RNA sequence: GUUUAUCUGAGGCCUAACCUCGCUG
RNA sequence: ACUUGAAUUACUGGGAAGUAACUAGAAUAUGUAGUGUAGCGGUGAAAUGCUUAGAUAUUACAUGGAAUACCAAUUGCGAAGGCAGGUUACUACCAGUUUAUUGACGCUGAUGGACGAAAGCGUGGGGAGCGAACAGGAUUAGAUACCCUGGUAGUCCACGCCGUAAACGAUGGAUACUAGCUGUUGGGCGCAAGUUCAGUGGCUAAGCGAAAGUGAUAAGUAUCCCACCUGGGGAGUACG
């Protein structure tokens, strides 16, 4: 169904491989018959808390849609990166892709 | 058992009047294929008591309208189980 | 793994192994070297580590530890049998034409093409080094030195874990429990090993020994003092404290040399 | 976290009311002993009684 | 004492936003309790799991002052 | 109602219980 | 051997029977603790105010004359004393800046030890 | 009480004696 | 022959409803490194215990196990047992309503099948905290206990075995009638008031009950089916 996730990468990162990393991941989907609508990047934002003894953070979201039979080898490959350090996917319905669409749309 | 609205139309219209979503026949057919789909995931999920028991209430209500069909006629009956694989 | 039926004393408690991973009987004639076992005598002839006897002799077969053909994919063709070791071996054909005899993993079946090298995927019968195996992983057939083959976790249903990387080595949990260090240009196969059901082997013969080489052991208990050190006495009589052959106790003593210069990898005992 | 900026006796008082308003000084009172759910349910089911009776 | 989501028409509960969400949370970063908002029960779950994914998140912190 | 009804039949019981007990490993 | 800049922290750390009371540099070097069991006051005594009181003045005018100015309070545990174990040092010389309290609970951890009859 | 040229007690690092491994030095 | 019972289908929703796999924080324990000196812990008071071989305390990092503060409750779901950090996959169930559809296809149910708290048993892992048995200290005339200090099985996981509870609403499952007041959960109709179904609490009228009490979610008035009761002990004992 609709799918979207929001994953952090590490800030030591440079601005060339937090570029080489995403469309890592987005090539990942776009092979196993996936269709990206959204990708938005935050930018360095702060942590409430500290992960890995660090307080910031490159944020990014996907928001795809993609049979279910193709997200768990989406999900290994985000554990078995070095360069993430949380990431969070839901999924979303007749609810939620209205108010995502309603806030793309203002700016 | 996945069954979609599709799904149940034409596995209605593979026994007529696909606008019959209550004929005995349309019944029976779709509770035997929500039963064969999902004897198959008890077999990954053994310990899903919970949709075992779901399992055997579909197969008593089978057997109620088989049992009906037996009752009111007896050669729908014998032709429904032949075309549909029941009763061992 | 299958229960034999109470028919026979010598029948009543035996469990035969399962053998459901294997599919072709028939080894293959290149790959099978001639070997002789020994009832443990020496080049010279002395009978060193006794209880060895002999029975149904075997063949050997041209076991594939380095693996060191990286880029080329292989398919797995059979999953044999080898007396020689406890793991299935699941003979592989490379794409340029070459056969070899790698040993199995636990989700290795007849028909995966798996690929070596370092570019590969972390996925079961890959075999990547440890500087790209991710983390925490379940591996085995971990190389001890880079580029000499295969060493721990060998025997059938063994496994090994990561645990980090600083620089130069990663730790690693031995099979026995042993965290050490292990330089990260090793070599490592992700997946656990084959077999896996052979600890619920039992035996229920005396004659099951002997058809796997073994021989009875005499307890020094039962002897004289001049064969051990232990036997000897009136009546049924213990041996005091118990010693070897020559003196040296045999519960808690420890054998390994506290100088020993590979000291320095090691982070627990657990042996 | 209790943190709170700054006479001391003033916010001295001050700290130990906040303390004692934010529902602490019997929050651990009750983690020193184990109460299982079987006790801990019945305290429910006789407090909204006592409370709804009070009404 | 009205339910701010029923008064109005929104239904779904956003957790990317720190902002907001910080109308539901205690001085010191605890979920409050819905007698407080008058937010009905149905939409004080959703609030409630939103607070979580967020905190999850590393959006809001788990013990603040 | 009243416990000395209940009662007397924890005694009842655990004697058996105890016999039982101290009569295991016989053969 | 440690450094003692002005800046530091008193970790109070009370319980339901005894206080501890331990002036810190800012990096987490102790540098002068007390107690008050190690006041003299061995028995039922020890969770009191005056107790918790003689013990912070103990090591306040100890830490004192070292290079200790500004102090960060942290108070942790329940039990009597927080009071007059800040009380007794911003009374008795070295300022206090802060009265956090980092008292920790936790959410569901460990099975606690056997309710006491 | 320190400085300069030696002896000694300990750690760290380097390779260049010495040991080991992989391809054949 | 019919649709009112029953079941299916369509649209709106509903939840700690199950199985499997990942992941987060607080807290406890241990280890390493830095600071530092005489106590720490415990009780009605003490002692056993850990400590000058550097404890308790504090900072940083690492390891491992179990459970999920706030939300959070006479809430909600499940046939019952029971189900609570977050995410996904595979299912199941329920409620309302403009539909369409079959036409009594219904209720109960002895033998029987399945599920079934905790404790317990077998095999293989794991084991932070708690802790049966057990070892010391303390109280007592005595203390095989309450209290204090340690601590094995167990508690946890993957396959199994037994089938027992104050397994309680001490109230079997259906259907139909018979006054109200007052909250709350999920729907429909409503611009609000408010109304109508499906669940969940309290007060009480008539009526029942020996009384306590129950009282529209009956222990009220009827009909159907199942199980059980016939003084106390012996006795859930003896035998098979």
């Amino acid at each position: 169904n609709h799918y979207e996730t929001v994953f952090i990468l590490n800030p030591v990162l440079s601005e060339v491989q937090v570029k080489e990393t995403v469309t890592k991941f987005e090539e990942f989907l776009t092979s196993r018959g996936a269709e990206m609508v959204s990708k938005e990047d935050w930018g360095l934002k702060k942590m409430a808390y500290e992960i890995q003894n660090k307080k910031s953070g490159f944020y990014h979201l996907f928001e795809f849609k993609v049979a279910g039979e193709v997200l768990i080898a989406f999900e290994t490959e985000f554990r078995r990166d070095e360069r993430v350090m949380r990431f969070l996917t839901v999924s979303l319905d007749k609810h939620a892709i209205s108010w995502a669409e309603r806030r793309r749309a203002k700016l | 058992m996945y069954l979609t609205k599709e799904k149940k139309e034409e596995i209605f219209a593979q026994h007529g009047d696909a606008k019959n979503t209550g004929k005995a026949e349309g019944q029976i057919a779709l509770f035997t294929y929500r039963i064969s789909h999902l004897t198959e995931h008890l077999k990954k999920n053994r310990h899903d008591y919970n949709t075992e028991r779901s399992l055997v209430l579909l197969v008593g209500k089978r057997r109620a309208l088989l049992d009906y069909l037996k009752r009111k006629d007896i050669n729908r009956y014998r032709e429904i189980i032949k075309v549909l694989n029941i009763r061992k | 793994v299958r229960k034999l039926k109470p028919i026979t004393p010598g029948q009543r408690f035996r469990v035969v192994n399962g053998y459901d991973a294997i599919t072709t009987d028939k080894p293959e004639r290149s790959l099978i070297s001639p070997i002789k076992n020994s009832g443990g005598r020496n080049s010279q002839g002395k009978m060193t580590m006794r209880y060895t006897g002999g029975g149904h002799k075997q063949r050997y077969r041209i076991i594939d530890f380095k693996r060191t053909k990286d880029g080329i994919p292989a398919t797995v063709k059979s999953i044999e049998y080898d007396p020689n070791r406890t793991a299935f071996i699941a003979l592989l054909a490379y794409a340029d034409g070459e056969k070899t005899y790698i040993i199995a993993q636990n989700g290795l079946k007849v028909g995966q093409k798996l690929v070596s090298g370092p570019e590969s995927q972390p996925e079961i019968g890959n075999t990547l080094p440890l500087s790209r195996i991710p983390l925490g992983t379940v591996i085995s057939c971990i190389e001890l030195r880079p580029g000499q083959g295969a060493v721990i976790a060998r025997s059938a249903g063994t496994f090994a874990q990561l645990m980090a990387r600083d620089g130069k080595y990663a730790t690693i949990k031995m099979p026995s429990g042993e965290t050490r260090l292990i330089l990260l240009t090793c070599s490592a196969t992700i997946g656990e090993v084959s077999n896996s059901d052979h600890q619920l082997v039992v035996s229920g013969k005396a004659g099951r020994t002997r058809w796997l080489g073994r021989r009875p052991r005499t307890r020094p208990v039962a002897m004289n003092p001049v064969d051990h050190p232990m036997g000897g006495g009136e009546g049924r009589s213990s041996g005091g404290h118990p010693r070897s052959r020559n003196g040296l106790p045999a519960k808690g003593y420890r054998t390994r040399s506290k100088k020993n210069p590979s000291n320095k990898y090691i982070v627990e005992r657990r042996k | 976290m209790l943190i709170i900026p700054i006479n001391i006796d003033r916010a001295l008082k001050r700290y130990k009311r906040k303390f004692d308003k934010t529902g602490t000084v019997r929050q651990l009172r009750a983690r020193t002993a184990f109460i299982k759910p079987s006790v801990v349910k019945r305290a429910q089911i006789q407090k909204a009684a006592y409370i709804q009776t009070l009404k | 004492k009205y339910c701010r989501f029923k008064k109005s028409g929104i239904k779904y509960i956003d957790y990317k936003d720190a902002d907001f969400l910080l109308k539901f949370v205690n001085e010191q970063g605890k979920i409050l309790p819905r007698r407080l908002t008058g937010t009905s029960l149905k939409y004080q779950r959703k609030v409630s799991v939103a607070v979580k994914r967020a905190r999850h998140l590393a959006l809001m912190p788990y013990v603040a002052d | 109602p009243s416990g000395k009804k209940r009662k007397r039949h924890k005694v009842a019981t655990h004697k058996r219980k105890k016999r039982a007990r101290a009569n295991r490993h016989k053969k | 051997k440690v450094i003692v800049e002005s800046t530091g922290e008193a970790h109070i750390s009370s319980t339901f029977n005894n206080i501890i009371i331990s002036l810190t540099n800012k990096k987490g070097e102790v540098i002068a603790w007390s107690s008050a069991g190690k006041m003299g006051f061995r028995g039922s005594k020890k969770n009191t105010p005056y107790a918790a009181q003689m013990a912070a003045e103990d090591c306040s005018k100890v830490a004192l004359e070292a290079g200790l100015k500004k102090v960060k309070v942290y108070v942790k545990g329940p039990g009597n004393g927080r009071e007059s174990a800040i009380r007794s040092i911003h009374n008795g010389g070295i300022e206090v800046t802060e009265i956090i309290d980092v008292t920790p609970m936790p959410h569901n951890g460990c099975r606690p030890p056997k309710r006491r009859r």
